[PDB]
């Protein structure tokens, strides 16, 4: 409407400061987000062997299989949120569409409102997590704090256990029994990503 | 003029909000500035990435416009080198782990060093202990071990 | 855009990497802690005299 | 205004209106012939401009939000289709 | 229509300030997540219940 548009220039710069917070929020998000997740500096990936001194980690690393590299728990975690669409693919074109049950999301574009794609697609996330996870089975903290150095992931884990003050020959004498509780634990945090959703 | 007033009265509060979302996140700036500072260059910190990248050893203030610039001073391992490792040492059927170190091989001889340099020792009853046997430890080897 | 450049360490069970020099590096952390300090007539602003 | 459209929306014979959630019309009947219309609004979406720096040079990149790439009109010969 | 024009005005003026403060809150749990990844994957932390 020309009239309201003529009446509405008379208030100032109210719409420009708002438009600019709104910018200031979606450059923000963007931040947070590459703050988070790119923190290497490099992609690394895991070996083909995949014995890491009895520890299973087959429910955490990328499955080739699926067209996004994403991880067994990443498919359940993803799964349980009902993300709404939020008007990415073409939401004019498919607001045009003749169907009798219209939408939200279609009045609040039709009425001014629009939602921008995030900068980092749902597969650079997934591949930032699995260079982390490549780099913390295969390295240890070095990946961290310089050039990634290789160790076995059972002197990894006696590491850890002279870290928290126990002598690493409870590790090596209590190797396999460690394991088997780590994929136990593994396993029930399956079975409660499976069943609980709250 | 109560409509100039109105108008006027709401550009202010405008202001007014956004100067107090502003101090809000100005001061979380300043209280992490203030925690940099009482643990990167008042002593210092193992916490990862926090005081710089890398193993950090010293921090120096230095004032600046509205704000402070730390120096982080840090240490960065350089060229590295491939060893034969191994999680225990057999000999006489007792089973010896590294007091503070890894246990090394060059490929012929073995040798015992810290783990963040490369400074390979003699091993030594002095710089090992002793735990058990060996048909336990996965990966043991065979060697002999010095008694001064 | 690109993440990264492809890294594969060449990860066994019986092989280790060990450093055998280092480097003092000085990096520059830059944090603000305070804004300008403003005061505001009403008196003078809205109505000025 | 709008563009009118052929409709299957169920209007009850005393029913002349359809609206909407922000109480906008959404649906008309025709006085004349007893039809029943749906009323779009026409095509839009926001505009951004991308360019480096002025004393770099005048060159600018147009990204049409929102809309396809063959709706856009009523170098620059490079048309793309991002998300 | 400048009454409609005020109302207006002042109702996504309220969207905008509440999408402020709830932005500031997701900011402080994005440092606190990026932290929390600096120091539990990146290394191993001495500090209790963190
Ligand atoms: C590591 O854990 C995975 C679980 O994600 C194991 O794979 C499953 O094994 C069971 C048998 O107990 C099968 O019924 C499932 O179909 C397997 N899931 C797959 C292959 O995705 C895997 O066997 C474990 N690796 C070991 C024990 O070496
Ligand atoms: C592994 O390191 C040992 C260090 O003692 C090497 O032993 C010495 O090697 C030098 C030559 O580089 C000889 O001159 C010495 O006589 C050796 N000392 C001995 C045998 O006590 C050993 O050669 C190295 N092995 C490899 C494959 O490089
Ligand atoms: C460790 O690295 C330093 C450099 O950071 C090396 O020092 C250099 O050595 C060469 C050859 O002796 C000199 O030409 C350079 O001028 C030195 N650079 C300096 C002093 O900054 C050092 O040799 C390396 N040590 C080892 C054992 O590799
Ligand atoms: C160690 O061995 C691997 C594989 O044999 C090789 O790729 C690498 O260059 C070697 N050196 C270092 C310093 O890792
Ligand atoms: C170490 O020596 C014992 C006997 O002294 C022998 O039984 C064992 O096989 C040896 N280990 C290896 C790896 O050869
Ligand atoms: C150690 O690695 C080699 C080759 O990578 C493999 O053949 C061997 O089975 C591994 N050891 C164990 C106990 O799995
Ligand atoms: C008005 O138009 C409708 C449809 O065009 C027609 O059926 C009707 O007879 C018309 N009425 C008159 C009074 O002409
Ligand atoms: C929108 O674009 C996609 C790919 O660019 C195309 O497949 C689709 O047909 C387009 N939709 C139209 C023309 O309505």
């Amino acid at each position: 409407s020309t009239e309201c548009s003529n009446l509405l220039l008379q208030y100032g710069s109210f719409c420009t400061q708002l438009k600019r917070a709104l910018t200031g929020i979606a450059v923000e998000q963007d931040k947070n987000t590459q703050e988070v997740f790119a923190q290497v500096k490099q992609i690394y990936k895991t070996p083909p062997i995949k014995y890491f001194g009895g520890f299973n980690f087959s429910q955490i690393l990328p499955d080739p299989s699926k067209p996004s590299k994403r991880s067994f728990i990443e498919d359940l975690l993803f799964n349980k949120v009902t993300l709404a669409d939020a008007g990415f693919i073409k939401q004019y074109g498919d607001c045009l569409g003749d169907i009798a049950a219209r939408d939200l999301i279609c009045a609040q574009k039709f009425n001014g409102l629009t939602v921008l794609p995030p900068l980092l697609t749902d597969e650079m996330i997934a591949q930032y997590t699995s260079a982390l996870l490549a780099g913390t089975i295969t390295s240890g903290w070095t990946f961290g704090a310089g050039a990634a150095l290789q160790i076995p992931f059972a002197m990894q884990m006696a590491y850890r256990f002279n870290g928290i003050g126990v002598t690493q020959n409870v590790l090596y004498e209590n190797q396999k029994l460690i394991a088997n509780q780590f994929n136990s634990a593994i396993g029930k945090i399956q079975d409660s990503l499976s069943s609980t959703a709250s | 003029i109560d409509r100039l007033i109105t108008g006027r009265l709401q550009s202010l509060q405008t202001y007014v909000t956004q100067q107090l979302i502003r101090a809000a996140e100005i001061r979380a700036s300043a209280n992490l500035a203030a925690t940099k500072m009482s643990e990167c260059v008042l002593g210092q910190s193992k916490r990862v990435d926090f005081c710089g990248k890398g193993y950090h050893l010293m921090s120096f203030p230095q004032s600046a416009p509205h704000g402070v610039v730390f120096l982080h001073v840090t240490y960065v391992p350089a060229q590295e080198k491939n060893f034969t490792t191994a999680p225990a040492i057999c000999h006489d059927g007792k089973a010896h782990f590294p007091r503070e170190g890894v246990f090394v091989s060059n490929g012929t001889h073995w040798f015992v060093t810290q783990r963040n340099f490369y400074e390979p020792q003699i091993i030594t009853t002095d710089n090992t202990f002793v735990s058990g046997n060996c048909d336990v430890v996965i990966g043991i080897v065979n060697n002999t071990v010095y008694d001064p | 855009m690109s993440l990264g450049a492809e890294n594969s360490v060449a990860y066994s069970n019986n092989s280790i990497a060990i450093p055998t020099n280092f480097t003092i590096s000085v990096t520059t952390e830059i944090l603000p802690v305070s804004m300008t300090k403003t005061s505001v007539d009403c008196t003078m602003y809205i109505c000025g005299d | 205004t709008g563009v009118l459209t052929e409709s299957n929306k169920k209007f009850l014979p005393f029913q002349q209106f359809g609206r909407d959630i922000a109480d906008t019309t959404d649906a008309v009947r025709d006085p004349q012939t007893l039809e029943i219309l749906d009323i779009t609004p026409c095509s839009f979406g926001g505009v951004s401009v991308i360019t480096p720096g002025t004393n770099t040079s005048n060159q600018v990149a147009v990204l049409y939000q929102g809309v396809n790439c063959t709706e856009v009109p009523v170098t620059g010969s490079n048309v793309f289709q991002t998300r």
